[PDB]
């Protein structure tokens, strides 16, 4: 439920998607 | 590549595509920032959704929720991803502040996203290829 955590989860996922 | 007037093109973008109104070569930056804002707002929507319903914005604790936030998102590193999701996160608080009419709050928040680009994430952005090298990564 912690907004940091998941903001920063999605974040990396997001990013991973880009190499 | 002024750090500002990034923030504040932005935050004006976002706010004005959700119908408020708000008095706010290098041009390449911003619409490619605005982009990948959308494109990830898009993606987790549902995610950024329950964000919104738990920021629970007043005007004593705004400024703490944005530090805290903040903070614990490049706690253990930066990236690209991580930084549109600041610029992201800012538009939420902006988008949320407007919701509850506390227009001054977005241009504190704008202030904020500023001084933590200044302060902080700019030494990262040179070092890491500066924004040309986001672009070139979130652009074709």
């Amino acid at each position: 439920v912690q907004i940091a955590r998941k903001l920063q989860c999605i974040a990396d996922q997001f990013h991973r998607l880009h190499v | 590549y002024d750090n500002r007037e990034i923030v504040m093109k932005y935050i004006h973008y976002k706010l004005s595509q959700r119908g408020y109104e708000w008095d706010a070569e290098s041009e390449v930056v911003h619409l490619t920032l605005r982009q990948a804002g959308d494109d990830f707002s898009r993606r987790y929507r549902r995610d950024f959704a329950e964000m919104s319903s738990q920021l629970h914005l007043t005007p004593f604790t705004a400024r703490g929720r944005f530090a805290t936030v903040v903070e614990e998102l490049f706690r253990d590193g930066v990236n690209w991803g991580r930084i549109v999701a600041f610029f992201e996160f800012g538009g939420v608080m902006c988008v949320e502040s407007v919701n509850r009419e506390m227009s001054p709050l977005v241009d504190n928040i704008a202030l904020w996203m500023t001084e933590y680009l200044n302060r902080h994430l700019h030494t990262w952005i040179q070092d890491n290829g500066g924004w040309d090298a986001f672009v070139e990564l979130y652009g074709p």
